[PDB]
């Protein structure tokens, strides 16, 4: 079966590069990219970011283009993303995304990651 | 706006199926993909096309993958036949909504298909005369390397070889000369570990 | 950018009673898709086009409207302490989802 | 098929578009070369009778004519080398609502050739046919006949083979089109079995630049 | 003679030039009509290929075209009333130095006729001979044969006499072309000594929509 | 760069000469007046050119009258033919010097020419059918005025006699008809002082 | 033989209308136009008008335009200018001219009257 | 409007001596007509066209000269006090005459 795992909550400093990471099993890395999207109780949540394995290419959030960086890995199907400046109310839950197979259910996010929470100082 | 395919060619046997890719930059909203083939004879065959909103759209052998985020379109043929040795042209076609939107086109890949059966047959060689016009037929090979050549002292023209795919699925290669004699002429035909001549086979 | 909003923010409903939950939109969107949300869990899948249902939801969820303010309905309630949480659409380059309606049983 | 037209450098040229529309609104030409990707040139309204060309493009270079009530024919004023290339009639079609306008109709285009002061040289395929070997040892003598298509300039030539009836196209497994010093190369082959030997074979040939402006059919005489 | 161009509105047409110019530099395009006089429309210039055009005309609707080397086209690309007339190709003649380019070269002139939607009636001459009275009386039965063209919808008709010799043209004193409610009807006549009585004689029609588009040639058989 | 001809038609007798008028407004220094005929079958023949500066041109029977002050060129045709039934265009030619110039015509001007000879001659009639259509001929007649008309209880059509002029210099009228009886059918025309019918010549 | 006749010269006052006459014998008076050109000891000969009988039409030099007006009689064919405000040192010879029948000396002015001189207070 | 300027404004001629008087103009004329006066007369017709001779003038009279500076020769004076006196173009609409030049036999 589809399913993305993702690396525990960390706590972090005012200042710093944090790395969140997400690995894919149960079907080909290659074929199928990865969403990133942020949740926060005031903001909601909202898409900050995507990558394809297959080539690298990346699509940011015009808000968030520049604060986040993203890499994939698809010797061991792991994507990372990069956060900075952490400080700036940046504490919120950060989820994977992968279209369903074929993309039967159109741009729907089918499968999800169980969240990792990001809370800074 | 701007659409490439890497990829200059790509070949593949008659079992199994190959993909083609497409990158394209675009600042339209919404947006349709065309695929389309060029035969050589020249021909534009509209074979599938994606909606940037819908899902993946399948059509018989050709399957695509889009990636919305991405920007990437690939094209899937599964169990391609002997005809699919034409071009293919991936248009990042404009909002349709209009009836004067133009296709982008990119430079499109050549896709060429190799025949799926693998026996060993030998080669059978004959020659056949016009006037000092000679051509000699190697007929019913299967190993692409045979280097055909023909025997004479004196030598007027000579053109390359030409060899295509039977109907039974194996090689037939045709050569031809303007040789000055016409009945000294003998072609000969290296096997892919022998060699015959046309003293035989008369 | 289509800031997706969501007219109820909170709702009272009850078993054997139906209701709607609309998206409005300020900009047409053509196709519209919802995810349902519950306490320590990520959001699930739910709806994949407008008046569908996908990953196995009870009947009584649908969807309704026009290319702009897209409804959902649900026919009875039962035990769930939210529906449909979020929106989303992809029509334009930055996919927005919404505040997000809860509603508590009552 | 194919057609050609081979009109010398600094003089008009008249592409025809092979579409049968009956209700189009407007006609879209595209040009395409070897190695580049095929890009529009203008496209020509139906209702009113303007043209609007892209950017980039000279005015009055590109004009649209129709002969008929439905025949569009493209006309190139001036020509200069790199003019050359594939012209494509395109048109977009039905099935607004739904399947939304789910193909762009393209023409068999018709390929320009841009030369200087013609060849002159009375450049027509000149035909050379074989005569099928002794080869009652295999495939008892079914022989291969051969149309050699010797000088010709125009790149495109269709070649196909037909017997006494034309009812049925003959598989006829091509050659190649080398390129001698001033002019082009193409023969073609075709094995027949013994019970149809008696038939005499036509090999047809399609060219522009053929004497008398039509396909040529030259003739291989039966043997039993 | 005088060809015509009968397109309806709304729809393309085109006008040849009848001038036999080898090294022409600029080629004149004159509209005369009915009750006004003639008035040069554009001019097309033979080394660049642009053509100029006259103020008080509407860009894109006149078109200059070379199928050969020397043969130009006027196409008028849609057409309304008042566009109706006869148009005709000019060129300066030669003697710049001397006899200061006495010429202005005219041609033929071709009628273009609009109307609408066509007549769809089968507009073409239909002819209804006579036969000579019984005259033996005066000029020993020389007879007058009469060729009645009845129902064609474009002006222009030529009809001349001929025996079953066409070396030299028969003298044939015309009538006059009146016009019916919906189409126009001529005819002619001849009167032919009885030392030629014993030809038969050829009365040839030429005129646009005509059946099989060559010029009509009805006979009327020989009497002793 | 305006030309006016005020006459709308002139008719004269064979051997007596006509004068044609053009009165023109230039503001070019030197030019060219140009004369055209054109044939009733539409063509338009040069016949003369006066210079503005020159003197006056006479070219066979065709002569110019050039006044430069007053700017008013004559074209004068002295025993003209029976061909001379065209209409005459007065062009003010641009300076010809380039090869762009158009010409400036005006309104012209037509010309009809009747007959010289004046004998008297007696109408000849003859009555020719085919089917239901008839015609009636009257032939070597001088007198203009005829008249010629036809008996016959049920008229059907009708058509406008058409008069012409006989090589011999006397005029040839015809008349047709669609009556519904052809037997019945008689001719008759009238002399200048006389009447005759088909009874008669028969 | 081709003759042009004129008035004698006349004495005139300094503000008049005064009329000049000129008569043309020997030839059709219709066809061919009269020249009107004025002669004096300082400012020379210079051409002053012109008039065809046939049609009326007159050409005037631009400076001399206004001050003199022509009128024609065919049936007297005689010619008439018409001078103004004649004190303004207008005291000069006037001439006809006539080209030659046919126009063979081109421009050239081949008959001439005998001049009528003009001579103010 | 040309000025039709004269260089020589007098000639002292005598009796076997050929002269040459020049009329130039401002502006480019194409063909260039002369005339003669004398006292008490109308002037004469004379020269027609350049390089030209009308009226019945004696042969010694001759034109020359490019379409600018016309000029015209005799070749012999006799008795004549004045052998041509002025000019005159027509290739503009203003046609002017000239200062006119006077030779006193001596
Ligand atoms: C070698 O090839 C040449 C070129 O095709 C052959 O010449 C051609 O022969 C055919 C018959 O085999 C000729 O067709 C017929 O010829 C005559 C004369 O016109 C007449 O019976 C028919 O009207 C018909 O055309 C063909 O014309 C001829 N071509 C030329 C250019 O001469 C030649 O026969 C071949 N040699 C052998 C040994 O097969
Ligand atoms: C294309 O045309 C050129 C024109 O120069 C051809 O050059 C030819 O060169 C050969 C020598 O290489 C000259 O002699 C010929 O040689 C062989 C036999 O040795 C044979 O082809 C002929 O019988 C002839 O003797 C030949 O005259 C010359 N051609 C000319 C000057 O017109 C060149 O070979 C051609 N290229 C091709 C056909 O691929
Ligand atoms: C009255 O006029 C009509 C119309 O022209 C005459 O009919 C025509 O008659 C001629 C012969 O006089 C026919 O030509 C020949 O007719 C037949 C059938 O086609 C054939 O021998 C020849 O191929 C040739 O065409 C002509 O076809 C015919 N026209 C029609 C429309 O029927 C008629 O004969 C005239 N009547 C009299 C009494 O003269
Ligand atoms: C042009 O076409 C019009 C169409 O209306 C013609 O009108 C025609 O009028 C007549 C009566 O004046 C109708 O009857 C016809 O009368 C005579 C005999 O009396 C004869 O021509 C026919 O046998 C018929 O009976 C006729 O039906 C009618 N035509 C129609 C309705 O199509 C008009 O006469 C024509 N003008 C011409 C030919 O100059």
């Amino acid at each position: 079966q589809v399913q993305l795992q993702q690396s525990g909550a960390e706590l972090v400093r005012p200042g710093a590069s944090v790395t969140l990471s997400c690995k894919a099993s149960g079907y080909t890395f290659t074929d199928y990219e990865v969403y990133w999207v942020k949740q926060t109780p005031v903001h909601g949540l909202e898409w900050i970011g995507a990558i394809d394995p297959e080539t690298g290419r990346t699509a940011y959030n015009q808000k968030f283009k520049g604060k986040a960086i993203l890499t994939t890995d698809k010797s061991s199907s792991t994507a990372y993303m990069a956060l900075r400046s952490l400080t700036s109310e940046d504490s919120a839950v950060y989820y994977c995304a992968r279209l369903k197979s074929g993309r039967y259910y159109g741009d729907l996010f089918a499968y999800w990651g169980q969240g990792t929470l990001v809370t800074v100082s | 706006q701007k659409v490439t395919q890497a990829q200059s060619s790509v070949s593949m046997p008659v079992r199994k199926a190959v993909t083609l890719n497409c990158l394209y930059e675009t600042s339209w909203w919404s947006y349709y993909i065309f695929w389309y083939k060029q035969l050589p004879s020249k021909e534009m065959i509209f074979l599938i096309r994606q909606g940037s909103d819908e899902q993946n759209a399948k059509s018989g052998r050709y399957s695509v993958n889009f990636k919305k985020a991405a920007k990437s379109v690939a094209l899937t043929i599964s169990a391609l036949q002997l005809e699919d040795s034409a071009k293919y042209f991936c248009a990042l076609g404009d909002p349709g909504g209009l009836n004067t939107d133009k296709l982008i086109f990119g430079k499109g890949t050549r896709v060429t298909v190799e025949p799926r059966s693998q026996p060993h047959t030998k080669p059978s060689v004959f020659v056949m005369k016009n006037g000092t016009n000679v051509a000699c037929l190697v007929k019913e090979f299967y190993p692409k390397d045979i280097r055909i050549n023909l025997v004479s002292s004196k030598k007027i023209t000579e053109f390359d070889p030409a060899i295509v795919i039977s109907p039974s699925g194996k090689y037939n290669a045709v050569k031809l000369g303007k040789y000055e004699d016409s009945n000294s002429v003998t072609c000969s035909v290296q096997h892919d570990n022998k060699t015959v001549h046309s003293t035989d086979f008369e | 950018q289509i800031v997706l909003t969501q007219s109820p923010a909170l709702m009272s409903a009850s078993p054997g009673e139906k209701v709607t939950m609309t998206c409005s939109a300020s900009s047409s969107v053509s196709y519209m898709y919802w995810y349902q949300q519950k306490p320590r869990s990520s959001p699930k899948p739910w709806i994949y086009f407008t008046s569908n249902l996908a990953s196995g939801v009870p009947a009584r969820f649908s969807g309704s409207g026009s290319g702009t303010s897209y409804s959902l309905t649900i026919s009875s309630m039962e035990a769930e302490d939210a529906a449909t949480y979020y929106c989303q659409q992809w029509s334009s380059n930055p996919l927005t989802f919404g505040a997000g309606t809860k509603l508590e049983l009552k | 098929g194919t057609k050609s037209v081979t009109r010398p450098t600094r003089s008009s040229a008249e592409i025809t578009c092979d579409l049968t529309v009956i209700n189009a609104f407007y006609i879209h030409w595209y040009l395409h070369q070897e190695g580049k990707a095929p890009q529009r040139l203008l496209y020509y309204d139906v209702s009113n009778s303007k043209d609007v060309l892209e950017s980039g493009l000279s005015p009055g270079k590109y004009y649209t004519h129709t002969p008929r009530r439905w025949s569009w024919i493209l006309i190139l004023r001036n020509l200069i080398e790199n003019d050359s290339g594939v012209y494509y009639c395109a048109t977009w079609d039905r099935g607004n609502p739904k399947t939304h306008y789910y193909k762009k109709l393209f023409g068999s285009g018709t390929t320009l050739v841009v030369t200087d002061k013609q060849l002159d040289a009375d450049v027509s395929p000149k035909p050379t046919i074989f005569l099928p070997s002794i080869a009652e040892t295999k495939l008892q003598k079914a022989g291969t006949y051969l149309c050699l298509l010797e000088k010709f300039f125009p790149d495109v030539i269709k070649i196909h083979w037909q017997e006494k009836k034309s009812n049925t196209i003959l598989g006829s497994q091509e050659g190649n089109t080398m390129k001698t010093n001033d002019t082009y190369m193409k023969f073609s082959w075709l094995t027949v079995p013994e019970k149809s030997l008696d038939k005499e074979h036509r090999c047809i040939v399609r060219h522009e630049n053929n004497k008398n402006g039509v396909d040529q059919e030259i003739i291989f005489p039966p043997i039993k």
